[PDB]
C-alpha cells in the first residue's frame, strides 16, 4: 500500500500526517527543502524512519549485505554532522577538531555523492541493490581509512591534499554502468585503499 | 526557520522570555564588546608604545653590557652563566577584573634566599658592573608587564571575537528563529481556537434550530 | 597559566649577558635543563631555533615570558606569525647591532592589521 | 477553605486556576521549576502572595517581629537574589562584584536553610513558627553582617574560608525539637556571630 498525504505547506500538525502515521508500519517523508532548489530527491533523515528495518535487515542479510550496519552508520554520521552543523552555525568552523571536519566533509560526501540521485540522467535514475550496497560500503572503506590515518597524525586537510582522486572516484561511482562491471567498482575500492597505502608512504615522508 | 508542529500557550510563554531574555542578553554582549574593544584599543596603543620603548631599552641594556665588558675585561659569559642556578627574579601569574574582563597578570618577584652576584678578581669594577645588572633589573622587567599587557591585549581580541559571534547569533539567527517559532505557534493555535469555536458555534446553532423545532411543536399544539 | 612562572630566552650574547645578569636565568637541577641559551645568526641553525620555540612554547607548562631577538626573530617570523596563543606573551627585543624593527614582530604586526 | 487546583505540566493558563485567582483571599504557587528537579516543596519566588498579609502582620504586632516585619527583607533579599541571578545567568561567575557574590551565596542559603522541609524525615517533618523564625534570623544576621563586612573593607574569598561552621549551623536552624530549645539556639548563634568578628 503506497498512498501519498498532501498536508497543507507540509506541516505534521495536520489531521492527514497524524492520520497517517498512526497506522503506518513504515513511513517515508518528503522535504521541501532540496526540492525548491531543484536538488535531488528530498528525505528528511531526522525524519523518515521504518520499523520494518528489522525484518528488512534480516532478509538483506540474505544477499549477505550489510543494511542494518550502513545505515546506522550513516545515520549516526548524519546526527553528529547535524550537531556538527549547529556548533559551525553557532561559533564557527574554526572550533572544531579533525575528526569533526571529517564528519562535516563525508556529511557532504553522502548527500552529493549518494542520496542525491538523478531520475533524468541515464545512470542515476535507477540504482541497483548490489551497486548501492558496494556505494556504501567503499564510502565507510574510505571513512575508516580516513578516520584511520588522522589517528595517525595527520590533519583531515593534509590528508585531504593527496585524496582528490579517491574523492573524484567516489563521486563518479553514480554514473557506472549496466550490470557488467561491478568487478570494475569494487577493484576501484581496493585501489582507493591502495591509494590510502600509497599516501601512508608518502607522508613518511 | 523553524516551525514546531505542536503548540500549547504555555510554550509560547516560554519562547518570548527566551527570546526578549536573550535580546537583552545580546544587548549586554555588545555593550561588553564596545567597551573591550575601546579597552584593547587602549593596551593596543599602549603596546605599540611599549615596542618602541623595548628597542631603546635592549640598547641601553646592550650599552650596560658593554661597559661593564670594558671594566671588567674578565669574561663575563663564563662566570655569569656559571653562576646561574635557581631563579632570584621570578614571576608571579595573578588574576585582575579589568572593565568586566578577568585577566592574568604578571608579577616580578624577588627571591630574598637568593644573592646578588658577587664577581671575585673584578674588585671595584665589578660593583659597576652591579650597577649595570640594576638597569637590565629595572628595564626589561617593566617590559614583561608589557609583555603581559600584550597577551592580555590579544586574548582581549579573542574573548571581543566571541561577543561579537554571540552577536552574531543573537541578531538574525535566536532572534528570527523566535520570531518564526512564536508566529508558527500563533498561527497553529489561533486556527485551533477558531475550530474550536467552529465546533461551538455549530452547537449553539444545533440547540437554537432543536429549539426552534421546539416551538414549531408549540405552535402546532396549539393549532 | 598558574604553572607559569619561569621565563625562558633566545637571544644574542649581549642579551642573553644582559638578561641573567639581571637575575632571570634559571637551571632546574632535576632536569639539568637551562632558562637561556646564547645565540649566534650564523651557527644556530633554523630547524634549532624552531625546535626551542615548539618546546618553550608547547612542551613545557612552566613557561611566562619567552624573550628573543628581533634579528633572530626575523628568522622564524613564520612560526611566530604562527603563535597565536595568550601565553607565553610574545615580546620581540632589538640586539646588538640589529635594532628593533616594529614590522618585523609578528604579534606586533598582526595587531598593526585592522589598527 | 482549603482548595488545590490540578493544573496540567505547572502552566499558569488553567482555567481552574484562571476562575480561581478572582475569588480566593490566598493564594501560594508551586514552581514547576523546583518540583521537577528533584528539589524540595516549589514555591515560586515572585508569584507567591497574600492579601491578608496586613491583618496578618496586625495580629502579629502583639507576637512581634521576627519575621513579621523581617519578611518584607527577606522578600527584598529574594526578589533582588532572582532579579541578579536572573543576570548572572546571563553573564557567568567571571564579572561580578563582593555584594553579589554576597547576594548569590545568599539565595543559596535561603534556598537550602529556609524554604527546603522534608516531610518524610522525622526531624524535618515540621518545624516552629519560632524555628523558622529563628532560622531566617539567622540568616539575615549572617547577611547583614557579610554586608556590614563588605563595608569594612574584606574580602569575599577570605570571609568565605573563615567560617565554615558558621553555615552549618545557620542551615540547622530550623527545628528539629521545638520549642523549649529556642532561647539556647539563638544564644549559641549570637555568640558564634560575635565570636566572627
Amino acid at each position: 500500500i503506497v498512498a501519498a498525504v498532501s498536508p497543507a505547506g507540509g506541516d505534521f500538525s495536520d489531521p492527514v500526517t497524524t492520520a497517517t502515521l498512526g497506522i503506518t508500519q513504515v513511513f517515508w517523508g518528503l522535504d521541501k527543502k532540496l526540492a525548491q532548489r531543484k536538488h535531488f530527491p528530498s528525505i528528511n533523515t531526522s525524519v523518515s524512519y521504518s520499523k520494518y528495518t528489522n525484518v528488512l535487515n534480516k532478509f538483506y542479510d540474505s544477499n549477505y549485505p550489510e543494511f542494518p550496519v550502513l545505515r546506522d552508520r550513516m545515520k549516526e554520521i548524519l546526527s553528529n554532522a547535524e550537531e556538527l552543523e549547529q556548533v559551525v552555525q553557532l561559533v564557527g568552523k574554526s572550533a572544531l577538531s579533525d575528526s569533526d571536519k571529517i564528519t562535516l566533509d563525508v556529511a557532504t560526501l553522502i548527500k552529493e555523492d549518494f542520496l542525491q540521485q538523478n531520475g533524468y540522467s541515464t545512470y542515476d535514475a535507477f540504482c541497483p541493490i548490489w551497486k548501492t550496497f558496494d556505494m556504501m560500503r567503499a564510502f565507510i572503506s574510505y571513512h575508516d581509512e580516513a578516520q584511520k590515518a588522522v589517528a595517525n597524525g595527520a590533519n583531515w586537510s593534509k590528508l585531504a591534499d593527496s585524496t582528490g582522486d579517491v574523492k573524484h572516484a567516489v563521486s563518479s561511482s553514480k554514473f557506472f554502468e549496466p550490470s557488467r562491471g561491478e568487478k570494475e567498482v569494487h577493484g576501484e575500492f581496493e585501489k582507493l585503499l591502495s591509494t590510502m597505502q600509497e599516501r601512508f608512504a608518502e607522508s613518511t615522508d | 526557520n523553524r516551525e514546531q508542529v505542536f503548540p500549547t500557550r504555555m510554550t509560547l510563554g516560554l519562547m518570548k522570555t527566551k527570546l526578549k531574555g536573550a535580546n537583552q542578553g545580546y544587548s549586554l554582549l555588545k555593550r561588553k564588546s564596545e567597551a573591550l574593544t575601546k579597552r584593547f584599543r587602549d593596551i593596543t596603543k599602549r603596546i605599540d608604545d611599549a615596542k618602541q620603548k623595548m628597542g631603546r631599552v635592549m640598547q641601553t641594556a646592550a650599552f650596560s653590557l658593554a661597559e661593564v665588558s670594558y671594566a671588567t675585561g674578565e669574561n663575563i659569559g663564563y662566570q655569569v652563566q656559571e653562576s646561574v642556578s635557581t631563579a632570584r627574579f621570578k614571576v608571579r601569574a595573578r588574576q585582575e577584573n579589568v572593565s568586566g574582563v578577568y585577566l592574568s597578570q604578571f608579577e616580578s618577584y624577588i627571591d630574598p634566599e637568593i644573592n646578588d652576584f658577587r664577581l671575585t678578581g673584578l674588585g671595584r669594577g665589578g660593583q659597576q658592573v652591579q650597577r649595570a645588572k640594576e638597569i637590565y633589573s629595572r628595564a626589561v622587567e617593566t617590559l614583561v608587564e608589557l609583555a603581559s599587557l600584550q597577551t592580555a591585549f590579544i586574548i582581549l581580541d579573542e574573548v571581543i571575537k566571541v561577543t561579537n559571534r554571540r552577536v552574531n547569533a543573537i541578531e538574525h539567527v535566536i532572534i528570527p528563529r523566535t520570531e518564526n517559532t512564536i508566529a508558527y505557534i500563533n498561527s497553529e493555535l489561533d486556527e485551533l481556537d477558531r475550530e474550536e469555536f467552529y465546533r461551538l458555534k455549530k452547537v449553539q446553532e444545533k440547540k437554537q434550530n432543536e429549539t426552534a423545532k421546539l416551538d414549531a411543536e408549540m405552535k402546532l399544539k396549539r393549532d | 597559566a598558574e604553572k607559569r612562572t619561569l621565563i625562558a630566552v633566545i637571544a644574542d650574547e649581549d642579551t642573553t649577558t644582559g638578561l641573567l645578569l639581571a637575575g632571570i636565568g634559571q637551571i632546574t637541577p632535576e632536569t639539568q635543563e637551562k632558562n637561556f641559551f646564547v645565540y649566534q645568526e650564523g651557527k644556530t641553525t633554523k630547524e634549532e631555533i624552531t625546535d626551542k620555540f615548539n618546546h618553550f612554547t608547547e612542551e613545557r607548562d612552566d613557561i611566562a615570558i619567552l624573550l628573543i631577538n628581533q634579528h633572530i626573530a626575523e628568522n622564524i617570523r613564520a612560526r611566530v606569525d604562527s603563535f597565536t596563543n595568550a601565553f607565553p606573551a610574545i615580546l620581540e627585543i632589538p640586539s646588538k647591532d640589529h635594532p628593533y624593527d616594529p614590522e618585523k614582530d609578528s604579534v606586533l604586526k598582526r595587531v598593526r592589521k585592522l589598527f
